[PDB]
């Protein structure tokens, strides 16, 4: 049923892109809505072959009502358990949730790091008295491979009449 | 404005105070993630046109996995801007920093979302799954992008910045900025004598900042661009379902209910091909503008590294002047730099000598200009008036008084002799 | 994974280019070789073109991706001719730009298609706990140190240098005396030694 207060000269109604909202039914003469069953992605979280063959579906925006459950802000979750404990994200499931395997699949809210801090007073300071040299490494790209496609050859390949 | 500097040989010009200002910066780091299904928009449901658009090769692959990539790197712009923290620093309980306030950047014990007072101006100052149209949420929600700036400003205000080199090392703030003085040239002694003056001319440029934010029309426009260039390429995408492309109609649904298939696989044709090139456009612009945003989110987090996590002296890139600090304050799709600087102001000329000549032996100063106000020489510091009467400790001796041309004849006091005496 | 991403990409983006060539593109083949002579040409050449238009506008998008993710190379290859010359060639003072730490050296080593680099750093460690002060009023004059901290152990007063502890005795050639001890906010008497 159309909440929507209409007039009675003319029936259809749209709103952006050909896109019919509502409709008047012919023989009741009453104003209807139309909008289609939801449709979504589909994403499958794994924890990888080798560990174990398990997954956990989540589909992508749907009230999970028209398809151990959970409901996330990105969709619904089937096949992990909700824990109170929070870890470092293992797999980014969307919106501040992450998921991981280790009693098959949790899903938890990620920290953001250990919680510390130290003290601070307005005449105390820290001073170190030693040090550790460490080395790291850093990876950059500088080029690709120099292909070369010639566009007749591709597109005709052999014929003159082409 | 027109200026004319006096400029003559001799003749230097040295300021005698200093006016702390703080300058915001905005930077746009992420952008919305949209991911569209290439097939939703050509078909539309539709398994008597789905076999028509297969035989297009894997075109509809491509603009799947394209839009996949420009998502996936829009988690990673924020991850390089804000989580540069190991841990997540908190202020002390008793806010005692010696006069500077810093009441209207920390997060707020108030309504939840705890943003700072600032942060709540920004996030109002700014202010759909239909046909095919997705936005996914971003990894990082606005609750946890306000704990790692509040975790940057929660250290950066209490322990320095040793950040940049590890473990946390506590000092406080009172004899923080008297270490970045000595970066830019000033003696620390400036802050210990001046503090209570230079604590009400920082809290006062804070105090500025959020007037000049909300009674302005637009301060936040390198944020609202992005928006609407997002909303706006989307819309034409939408609208562009309406077009008949040389078909009979424009929708998909009513070609079916008045053709047989063997001549209706031409008129859906139109539409096939005509759609298909009106989502390529879009998909490339799209690949063109994330690589805009991309090099903003690493100059971004270029800002985050230097200027926040210590102090820089590359010139007019953290702020305009001599840089002493930043304070990073988050936004709907972006950050803001609160850079501190110092401009020297209320200058007075003097005439100058490039030496001292003293015992037929030239002097020059350690660190400092030989100045005189038109009877007696000193030395002051470059960059704030300090007058200290010529002394062997604070000169040194090299050269002959016959090379250098510009010497003054004086003396050189020594300390040692009259001691002696 | 930097590097083998890279060799990925343009390994996907030409492996899909070349599965092109068997799409029919709304034609009646996919072979070119079975159009031209199964079929009059006053009716091949309408369902050639089908053909090119199809081929050829699959030819200008690996183009574009190319000419764009050749940006996305470009941008990287200037940070590493700049990270060489800023911080190979020399040391550099910018916080975080050549890894987490103070920047000592690094050394370039070369890769396939791209460079590595060793960034030798200087982490401090084993800090510890101290009393300290602005400055010391000795005299009635004001004494600020010309670099180091007025660390106190909790008795007795020391200069040492602020990223490593060494302590030394407070002279007149560690501190400069400027003022007076009226202004400051937080000076600690001590006498200061002087060495004549
Ligand atoms: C400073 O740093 C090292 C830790 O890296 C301290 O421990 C020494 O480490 C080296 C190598 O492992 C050993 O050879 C020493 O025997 C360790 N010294 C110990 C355990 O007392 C080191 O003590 C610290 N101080 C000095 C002066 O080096
Ligand atoms: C600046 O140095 C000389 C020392 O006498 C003076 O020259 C004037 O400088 C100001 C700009 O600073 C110019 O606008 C004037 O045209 C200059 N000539 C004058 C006033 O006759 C001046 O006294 C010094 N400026 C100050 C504030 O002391
Ligand atoms: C700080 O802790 C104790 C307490 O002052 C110090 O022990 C004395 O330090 C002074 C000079 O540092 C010596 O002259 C004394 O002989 C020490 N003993 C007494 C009873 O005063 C200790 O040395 C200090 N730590 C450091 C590294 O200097
Ligand atoms: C249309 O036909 C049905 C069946 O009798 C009945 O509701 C009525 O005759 C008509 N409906 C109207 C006038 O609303
Ligand atoms: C799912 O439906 C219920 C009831 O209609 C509602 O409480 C909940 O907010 C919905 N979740 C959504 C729209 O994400
Ligand atoms: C988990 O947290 C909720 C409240 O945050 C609490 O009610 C519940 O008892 C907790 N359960 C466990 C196993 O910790
Ligand atoms: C320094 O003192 C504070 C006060 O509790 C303490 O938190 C801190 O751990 C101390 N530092 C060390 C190395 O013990
Ligand atoms: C800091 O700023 C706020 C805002 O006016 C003010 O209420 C407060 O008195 C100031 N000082 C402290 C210690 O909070
Ligand atoms: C530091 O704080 C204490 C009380 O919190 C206060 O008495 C003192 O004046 C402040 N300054 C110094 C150098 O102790």
């Amino acid at each position: 049923e159309s909440n929507k207060k209409f007039l009675p000269f003319q029936q259809f109604g749209r709103d952006i892109a050909d896109t019919t909202d509502a409709v008047r039914d012919p023989q009741t003469l009453e104003i209807l809505d139309i909008t289609p069953c939801s449709f979504g992605g589909v994403s499958v979280i794994t924890p990888g072959t080798n560990t174990s063959n398990q997954v956990a579906v989540l589909y992508q925006d749907v009230n999970c009502t028209e398809v151990n459950v959970f409901q996330t802000r990105a969709g619904c979750l089937i096949g992990a358990e909700h824990v109170n404990n929070s870890y470092e994200c293992d797999i980014p499931i969307g919106a501040g949730i992450c998921a991981s395997y280790q009693q098959s699949i949790i899903a938890y809210t990620m920290s953001l790091g250990a919680e510390n801090s130290v003290a601070y007073s307005n005449n105390s300071i820290a001073i170190p008295t030693n040090f550790t040299i460490s080395v790291t490494t850093e990876i950059l790209p500088v080029s690709m491979t120099k292909t070369s496609v010639d566009c007749t050859m591709y597109i005709c390949g052999d014929s003159t009449e082409c | 404005a027109e200026n004319s500097v006096a400029y003559s040989n001799n003749s230097i010009a040295i300021p005698t105070n200093f006016t702390i200002s703080v300058t915001t910066e905005i930077l746009p780091v992420s952008m919305t993630k949209t991911s569209v299904d290439c097939t939703m928009y050509i078909c539309g449901d539709s398994t008597e046109c789905s076999n028509l658009l297969l035989q297009y090769g894997s075109f509809c692959t491509q603009l799947n996995r394209a839009l996949t990539g420009i998502a996936v790197e829009q988690d990673k712009n924020t991850q390089e801007v804000f989580a540069q923290v190991k841990q997540i620093y908190k202020t002390p309980p008793i806010k005692d920093f010696g006069g500077f306030n810093f009441s209207q950047i920390l997060p707020d014990p108030s309504k939840p979302s705890k943003r700072s007072f600032i942060e709540d101006l920004l996030f109002n100052k700014v202010t759909q799954k239909f046909n095919g149209l997705t936005v996914l949420p971003p990894l990082l929600t606005d609750e946890m992008i306000a704990q790692y700036t509040s975790a940057l400003l929660a250290g950066t205000i209490t322990s320095g910045w040793t950040f940049g080199a590890g473990a946390a090392l506590q000092i406080p703030f009172a004899m923080q900025m008297a270490y970045r003085f000595n970066g830019i040239g000033v003696t620390q002694n400036v802050l210990y004598e001046n503090q209570k003056l230079i604590a009400n001319q920082f809290n006062s440029a804070i105090g500025k900042i959020q007037d000049s934010l909300s009674s302005t029309a637009s301060a936040l426009g390198k944020l609202q661009d992005v928006v609407n260039q997002n909303a706006q390429a989307l819309n034409t995408l939408v609208k562009q379902l309406s077009s008949n492309f040389g078909a009979i109609s424009s929708v998909l649904n009513d070609i079916l209910s008045r053709l047989d298939p063997p001549e209706a696989e031409v008129q859906i044709d139109r539409l096939i091909t005509g759609r298909l090139q009106s989502l390529q456009t879009y998909v490339t612009q799209q690949l063109i503008r994330a690589a805009e945003i991309r090099a903003s989110a690493n100059l971004a987090a270029t800002k985050m590294s230097e200027c926040v996590l210590g102090q820089s002296k590359r010139v007019d890139f953290c702020g305009k002047g001599y840089h002493l600090m930043s304070f990073p304050q988050s936004a709907p799709h972006g950050v803001v730099f609160l850079h501190v600087t110092y401009v020297p102001a209320q200058e007075k000329n003097f005439t100058t000598a490039p030496a001292i000549c003293h015992d037929g032996k030239a002097h020059f100063p350690r660190e400092g200009v030989f100045v005189s106000n038109g009877t007696h020489w000193f030395v002051t510091q470059r960059n704030f008036y300090e007058p200290q009467i010529i002394t062997t400790d604070n000169t040194f001796v090299s050269g002959n008084c016959d090379v250098v041309i510009g010497i003054v004849n004086n003396t050189v006091y020594d300390p040692l002799q009259p001691e002696l005496d």
